[PDB]
């Protein structure tokens, strides 16, 4: 089952260079019929191809970006890279390495969100949204957690470690006027499995390597 | 270079409903297009090759045609798992390039919210801030108006909302409202209230709560 | 006397000596093994002379089993003797393709009828007749016979795996009645993935490389122009091979009243057959759009 993922830095500052890296799992880089390439999404944008690499080395770029574009094949190490110099905030977008089947890209990675800031990398704080021990609809209440002022804004929220899932909603986060992001994760259970079952949720914020887990009681 | 024009922009269609996109090349591509789909939170996904071949695995109700310049996408019956942005992309000749893309939205039945009001944890209290959160659950349409109540005067620009895209399995959206305010200016009031209106409650509905339990 | 037809049940030749034959019957392509099936007894039944002059049907019929078993048990040997003796996922399928094969000559939904084998259908008609029913009354004798007739392919392993022996080809799968063109889609699918690798490989150590990392090795080098034009007499042959077979199994879909669970398109049946298979690779592959003919074959 082959599959994709990118790694690297989700913060840049302007100027200097922006380095990711797509790692091929489930089979090899070393494939004789396919390329291997890399996507944007621009916020509010459509999608934009930057460029693809062979096994061999044999290199494409889209005119848009070959000025500032490098892309390397580590057949070693069965990964596949990209480098974009001296970035703007024009350049802030997710990122996708895909398997281009010569224009058909059969296979993405699930994306990376690259922010283009000179401000520094802060980890979130996670807080509790405890359930009404008074209230509640007869058969179900809320919870959840607030996951308060961090940055860059790639933050994900997990439940009892991914066990429960449904009911789960995470809303998109919200810059504040910190200039520092937050966002709420919630989840809606019966008001019967409260003190019975216990709810853990599981913040990941990646930039700053950090990941809170935090006990939602009422 | 290509330029590929996606129209339209935006649409909305109920569930088992026939939708169309159209794919528009400045050039002839000779039935050298791709289409693909970008649910809520996921990846693009391949859903035709070669203007008109299905991908293996992908749903039934996608088809796709054209040839030259104009190219069809057609979801025969709409599903609510089809919430998602379709983008079309052409591979006649170097540089690939992609149309803008169309977001497809689903038509559903009223849905009224459920509201929930959360009071700040201690923790954050002791931080120096409180956040008082509004829950505006499961509700069709998106439009809801939440006003927050401090000793039952109005709040105005010490809130802030965010909404959820269309759920993939009930097509409703859900919200919250955010009531931040110092620790200090936290304590110098006692009841704290969220009232809810939309157009699938007969009368507003009002979540509150008091500083102690 | 002279006059007595027979085909032989010889060797078995080497796996991939000759290609599959899209050219005898224009509407399909033959496997070699195919044209290879053990029929020797079904093919002598020609030249027995009217025993009728004392005998009925139900005994007919019982002569018949008897025959096939002795060619399903041969051609159960010969195809072991082929794979050198090993007990494998290969011999399995063989086993699986045979079997299926011997079930629509007696089915009378073959696509070879032509020679010995237009020979076999007749002698079938003979045992069965020609009317409405007599195709079903041919489809319901294979349905009791086709069991003992794999038992009867597997004999050789057997016997040669005295106690030994573990069950590696599964019954419910080889004894499984499925479409002839889906059958040998699923075939030559299999040998395709395992000509690829060999070809790219052959086409490699002629053209990968630049005359000092600028220009390719197609361009101004005569071995290497050489191994484009060989790998291109192969792909084009396997894209012919491929456009057949997809014709073939769009009719043969169509009259079909038996829905196949998954299976919509020829791709479908690759996906099912083969490990880790692309349709968007193998598109490009059979139309020259792949990376190695794009990158080692054109300037």
């Amino acid at each position: 089952e082959v599959q994709l993922q990118e790694s690297g830095p989700g913060l840049v500052k302007p100027s200097e260079t922006l380095s990711l890296t797509c790692t091929v799992s489930g089979g090899s880089v070393s494939s004789s019929t396919y390329y291997w390439g890399w996507v944007r999404q621009p916020p509010g944008k459509g999608l934009e191809w930057i460029g693809s690499i062979y096994y061999s080395g044999s290199t494409y770029y889209n005119p848009s970006l070959k000025s500032r574009v490098t892309i390397s094949v580590d057949t070693s190490k069965n990964q596949f890279s990209l480098k974009l110099s001296s970035v703007t905030a024009a350049d802030t977008a997710v990122y996708y390495c895909a398997r281009d089947g010569t224009g058909a890209l059969d296979l993405w990675g699930r994306g990376t969100l690259v922010t283009v800031s000179s401000a520094s990398t802060k980890g979130p704080s996670v807080f509790p949204l405890a359930p009404s021990s008074k209230s509640t609809s007869g058969g179900t209440a809320a919870l959840g957690c607030l996951v308060k002022d961090y940055f860059p804004e790639p933050v994900t929220v997990s439940w009892n470690s991914g066990a429960l899932t449904s009911g789960v909603h995470t809303f998109p986060a919200v810059l504040q006027s910190s200039g520092l992001y937050s966002l709420s994760s919630v989840v809606t259970v019966p008001s019967s499995s409260l003190g019975t079952q216990t709810y853990i949720c599981n913040v990941n914020h990646k930039p700053s390597n950090t990941k809170v887990d935090k006990r939602v009681e009422p | 270079d290509i330029v590929m024009t996606q129209s339209p922009s935006t649409l909305s269609a109920s569930v088992g409903d026939r939708v169309t996109i159209t794919c528009r090349a400045s050039q002839s591509i000779s039935s050298w297009l791709a289409w693909y789909q970008q649910r809520p939170g996921k990846a693009p996904r391949l859903l035709i090759y070669k203007a008109s071949s299905l991908l293996s695995g992908v749903p039934s109700r996608f088809g796709g045609s054209g040839s030259g310049t104009d190219f069809t996408l057609t979801i025969s019956s709409l599903q609510p798992d089809d919430f998602a942005t379709y983008h079309c992309q052409h591979y006649n000749t170097y540089p690939w390039t992609f149309g803008q893309g169309t977001k497809v939205e689903i038509k559903r039945t009223v849905a009224a919210p459920s509201v929930f009001i959360f009071p700040p944890s201690d923790e954050q209290l002791k931080s120096g801030t409180a956040s008082v959160v509004c829950l505006l659950n499961n509700f069709y349409p998106r439009e809801a108006k939440v006003q927050w109540k401090v000793d039952n005067a109005l709040q105005s620009g010490n809130s802030q909302e965010s909404v959820t895209e269309q759920d993939s399995k009930d097509s409703t959206y859900s919200l919250s409202s955010t009531l931040t305010l110092s620790k200090a200016d936290y304590e110098k009031h006692k009841v704290y209230a969220c009232e809810v209106t939309h157009q699938g409650l007969s009368s507003p509905v009002t979540k509150s709560f008091n500083r102690g339990e | 006397s002279g006059n007595t037809v027979m085909k032989n049940c010889n060797y078995k030749r080497k796996r991939r000596e000759r290609d599959w034959d899209c050219n005898t019957k224009k509407d399909v392509c033959i496997p070699d093994r195919r044209y290879q099936l053990c029929m020797k007894e079904l093919t002598n039944l020609v030249n027995n002379t009217d025993t009728n002059f004392h005998r009925d049907i139900t005994f007919r019929k019982l002569y018949l089993k008897r025959k096939l078993i002795y060619d399903a048990a041969v051609e159960g040997d010969l195809l072991l003797k082929l794979n050198n003796y090993r007990y494998n996922k290969d011999f399995c399928k063989d086993i699986r393709w045979s079997l299926g094969d011997f079930g629509d000559i007696i089915m009378g939904t073959d696509m070879e009828g032509i020679g010995y084998s237009k020979v076999v259908e007749n002698n079938l008609r003979s045992i069965f007749g020609t009317d409405e029913k007599a195709q079903q009354r041919r489809k319901q004798w294979w349905n009791e016979s086709k069991a003992q007739i794999w038992t009867a392919m597997m004999y050789s392993v057997k016997k040669r795996l005295k106690g030994n022996f573990i069950w590696i080809c599964k019954l419910n799968v080889a004894v499984n009645i499925e479409p002839q063109i889906y059958r040998w889609i699923r075939e030559w699918g299999r040998d395709y993935v395992s000509e690829l690798p060999t070809e790219v490989q052959k086409l490699k150590e002629k053209c990968d490389g630049k005359i000092n990392y600028t220009d390719k090795k197609v361009c101004k080098v005569p071995p290497c122009q050489n191994a484009c034009k060989s790998y291109d007499q192969w792909i084009t042959r396997k894209k012919n091979q491929w456009d057949v077979l997809s014709n073939k199994f769009i009719s043969v879909k169509n009259a079909e009243k038996v829905q196949t669970a998954g299976i919509v398109t020829p791709y479908d049946i690759l996906k099912q057959e083969l490990d880790e298979f692309n349709e968007v690779a193998f598109e490009n592959e059979i139309n020259k759009r792949d990376g190695a003919y794009i990158e080692l074959c054109v300037c």
